[PDB]
RNA sequence: GGAGCCUCGGUUGGCCUCGGAUAGCCGGUCCCCCGCGGGGUCCGGUGCGGAGUGCCCUUCGUCCUGGGAAACGGGGCGCGGC
RNA sequence: CCCCGGAGCCCCGCGGACGCUACGCCGCGACGAGUAGGAGGGCCGCUGCGGUGAGCCUUGAAGCCUAGGGCGCGGGCCCGGG
RNA sequence: CCGCGGCGGUGCGCCGCGACCGGCUCCGGGACGGCUGGGAAGGCCCGGCGGGGAAGGUGGCUCGGCCGAGUGUUACAGCCCCCCCGGCAGCAGCACUCGCCGAAUCCCGGGGCCGAGGGAGCGAGACCCGUCGCCGCGCUCUCCCCCCUCCCGGCGCGCCGG
């Protein structure tokens, strides 16, 4: 009856200064800021969840306007608890500075 | 042929050098032996502390 | 869902740095009491540094050239604008989240407002070092509304002192109330200190 | 048909040796001094006039395709799911409590009953309390809370297994084309055996849960992440 | 000198290099030492008939 | 009150002293001064801050009946005045 | 101590691919910047000739156009509709 | 037609799992060697031998209630410290993490990630298939016994007989 996903912001792509490598998102998971606090989140399912003009299908549901791009937090990115993700398609860039949901549900807990 | 890494893949190590089996049979047993003997020292030290 | 940061006691660029990254991660921020921001380095030092910035103008038509904002709010906005990619769409979007004020006006004058302790003067400077209030600075470079901003803030502080007195009054009654009731909240109050509050 | 005369030391390393095993197995004293055309192989039947007829079991085919794929390469260690070995997080012990993370029973709290043959969990958030029946779940989509009921001596039915907790309907042909055929059928009906199973199991648990104060109320409630509380910080 | 790092390898180093990254030169084709039949075929005229002999 | 294109972000709230930093916070004044408060002194508590943002508030299944502790609290986008 | 028109086959010397356009097919290694310049291959492309497709074509050739479907690293190509 | 029997290729579209191997990156455990056959330490205390700061001391002065606090001097040990002789098991590169270098003197278990890329059956009365090398084992064709007990059988949940 509430929220079963931890909040996270799409920081932007894995990139060098002047070559962005679009196939790898970086994820600022809310409340975690140490390459330490982040072994929880390794290998968790994650959703860029967004809605669009035309209708879609929906697993166990009637046709909707919301769509998602699924992905997976792979590894911890640099000291201050950023995390790398990788998504079944690359994230839009429209997406920068927006919510992506890091689930709990490939749990090892 | 795929190179399976001997150092991870026990049976590949054995294929290349069968004396590994024994060397590793020893050094499980050896380490267990000594681990037991450490507990036995620790129990005697606790008994000496109680006395 | 929104930062409100009391810019008093902070350091101009030090705060702006932190605000920029918040703003880039979609955090809507408000920065309040910007005249109270204070800049390291003795006053005179910084006045000249501003006065130099004033000199910078597009010779053939100043009307185009770098617009030197006087108000401390706009100054602080300018320095945060200098740490975003503000020529981009995403940069421009980022600034649109940030909302700066000389003094502390009516939405936020009854909101609790945070303090970035990593930009704070009492921490980041040696006590024997000198600094400048961005107000004074703003005032002398042409900011019109220092005194107005002062006269409105004396009202606010008087208005707030009242709120605090009533707040205190409730807190006090609540401390009394517990003592009045502490045999019929005793086996609740016990359980809230096995799992470690109330201590 | 004796068991394994050397035990396991490590996966792939027996405790003993070659030489100890020779003596244990006793290879001394167990020394084994040991120094178509006309006749048709596999057909044959009966029959009347002329005589008996020689049939041919497995008769050579009446169509060859124009091209067909050519074998594989043996491949060593690739067991089918049934023959797999099954794991279980040490956290999940019998009569522990879970938070089911994924399905319709989502965030609902539950009691864990057993690991089935499959490797799935069997589960019950006693239908009574929670509205979660006898039900399968996966280790991987479940949070093993550090809260246990003592479920030791409850006789879960032997007959309830993977095979029973398994979806049922739909065959092939019928009328098919039009605006009909198995878009209806409509409802999974609960059945009476299923209701009887639940009734039996819950009663053994249900007293046990209650003994723990507030536990029923905990098992009624639903888990969800509020503000300021982060999975990685908190424990369950 | 300023093009290399070098020095005196351990026993373990000689093992780890040979087992993890031991590749024969066998008819000028870099080939991984998957069996002693490779080492022997080439170095067996010296008494070297296995990975272990090689390491020694 | 009914449908019906489109644009999206969101997925508990926090309703506030002032400020200090080689100091502060709270009480209570027995006592004194000022306009229930404000200022003072004195005393008593806290101070790696539990009258803590390391915080607080809020609960997150629905109902039934039939006990206890808690109990006049909540509502009707309940209605008029200050 | 015997014969494969039958040992039943992990090797079979009695006969031999699903494979064998031998300018074919298959396996192992290594390597791959490039102006000027050189060489190879182009089932890349244009126009005409000898051969050859019991080719195609008024039941619609060439050309032209195409937010149609594809192939090829590419030169290019093939189909759908007009 | 029902068998979804055996084999072969497949999935309309979106999904998830599982175990096996390869390559990684981490985590947790343990067991060893060497040294100034580590240095320091700890613990028990005993006998001596000096030296130093500076003391349950004394003393000038100061500050508080003979006592407590703050300076100052000569300096023994009744606060300690340091050297020297002689001797105990508790040490152990020590979870009292004070300072190394390592591993035929080294092993076990666990998590995250990416990838699977090949295809030694095209016979007419007898497999549509295994498997090579390595590990051992495991088993049996050898007898013994012991235990537990899952199925089944028997007797009184207990005991006896795969
Ligand atoms: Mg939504
Ligand atoms: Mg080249
Ligand atoms: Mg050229």
């Amino acid at each position: 009856s509430g929220r079963l996903w931890c909040k996270a912001i799409f920081a932007g792509y894995k990139r060098g200064l002047r070559n962005q490598r679009e196939h790898t998102a970086l994820l600022k998971i809310e409340g975690v800021y140490a390459r330490d606090e982040t072994e929880f989140y390794l290998g968790k399912r994650c959703a860029y969840v967004y809605k669009a003009k035309n209708n879609t299908v929906t697993p166990g549901g009637k046709p909707n306007k919301t769509r998602v791009i699924w992905g997976k937090v792979t590894r911890a990115h640099g000291n201050s608890g950023m995390v790398r993700a990788k998504f079944r398609s690359n994230l839009p860039a429209k997406a920068i500075g927006h919510r992506i949901r890091v689930m709990l549900y490939p749990s090892r807990i | 042929v795929l190179k399976k890494n001997p150092l991870k893949n026990l049976r590949i190590m054995l294929k290349l050098n069968p004396y590994a089996k024994t060397m590793r049979r020893n050094t499980i047993l050896r380490q267990a032996r000594n681990h037991k003997l450490r507990v036995e020292r620790a129990a005697a030290a606790l008994a000496a502390k109680k006395s | 869902q929104v930062l409100v940061l009391d810019g008093r006691g902070h350091l101009l660029g030090r705060l702006a740095a932190i605000v920029a990254k918040q703003v880039l991660l979609g955090r809507k921020v408000v920065v309040v009491r910007c005249e109270g921001i204070n800049i390291s380095g003795n006053f005179y030092r910084n006045k000249l540094k501003y006065l130099a910035f004033l000199r910078k103008r597009m010779n053939t038509n100043p009307s185009r050239g770098p617009y030197h904002f006087r108000a401390p709010s706009r100054i602080f906005w300018r320095t945060v604008r200098g740490m975003l990619p503000h020529k981009t769409k995403r940069g421009q979007a980022a600034l649109d989240r940030l909302k700066v004020f000389d003094g502390i006006p009516p939405p936020y004058d009854k909101k609790k407002r945070m303090v970035v302790p990593a930009a704070l003067k009492v921490v980041r400077l040696k006590p024997t070092r000198k600094f400048a209030y961005l107000g004074r600075l703003a005032h002398e470079v042409g900011w019109k509304y220092q005194a107005v901003t002062a006269t409105l803030e004396e009202k606010r502080k008087e208005k707030a002192k009242i709120h605090y007195r009533k707040k205190k009054q409730l807190m006090r009654l609540r401390k009394q109330a517990e003592k009045n009731v502490e045999k019929k909240i005793d086996r609740f109050t016990e359980v809230l200190k096995t799992h470690g509050f109330l201590v | 048909p004796h068991c394994s005369r050397n035990p396991v030391l490590v996966r792939g390393i027996g405790r003993y040796s070659r030489s100890a095993m020779y003596s244990r197995k006793a290879l001394y004293k167990r020394k084994y001094a040991a120094p178509v055309l006309a006749t048709v192989t596999k057909p044959v039947g009966g029959d009347k006039n002329g005589g008996t007829r020689v049939v041919k079991l497995r008769k050579m085919p009446r169509y060859y395709p124009t091209e067909d794929v050519p074998r594989k390469l043996l491949s060593h260690g690739r067991k089918p799911f049934s023959q797999h070995v099954r794991k279980l997080r040490a956290s999940i012990t019998p009569g522990t409590i879970l938070i089911i993370l994924t399905g319709r029973h989502r965030g609902k709290r539950v009691v864990f009953l057993k690991q089935l043959s499959s490797g799935l969990l069997l589960v019950t958030g006693p239908l009574s309390l929670n509205r979660v029946p006898l039900r399968r779940t996966h280790q991987k989509f479940v949070i093993a809370t550090s809260t246990k009921i003592d479920i030791s001596g409850v006789k879960i039915p032997k007959h309830l297994t993977d095979a029973y907790f398994k979806k049922k309907q739909l065959r092939k042909p019928r009328h098919q084309e039009g605006e009909i055929f198995d878009t209806e059928k409509e409802k999974y009906e609960i059945t009476e055996q299923r209701k009887v199973d639940q009734k039996a199991v819950d009663s053994q648990i249900l007293p046990k849960i209650k003994a723990v104060p507030q536990l029923q109320g905990y098992l009624r409630s639903v888990f969800a992440l509020t503000n300021g509380v982060y999975p990685h910080k908190l424990v369950f | 000198e300023p093009y290399i790092a070098w020095g005196y390898p351990n026993l373990k180093s000689v093992n780890e290099l040979i087992y993890k990254r031991g590749y024969g030169k066998i008819n000028k084709k870099r080939i991984a030492l998957t069996d002693n039949a490779l080492i022997a075929r080439s170095l067996g005229k010296y008494g070297i008939i296995c990975m272990e002999d090689l390491i020694h």
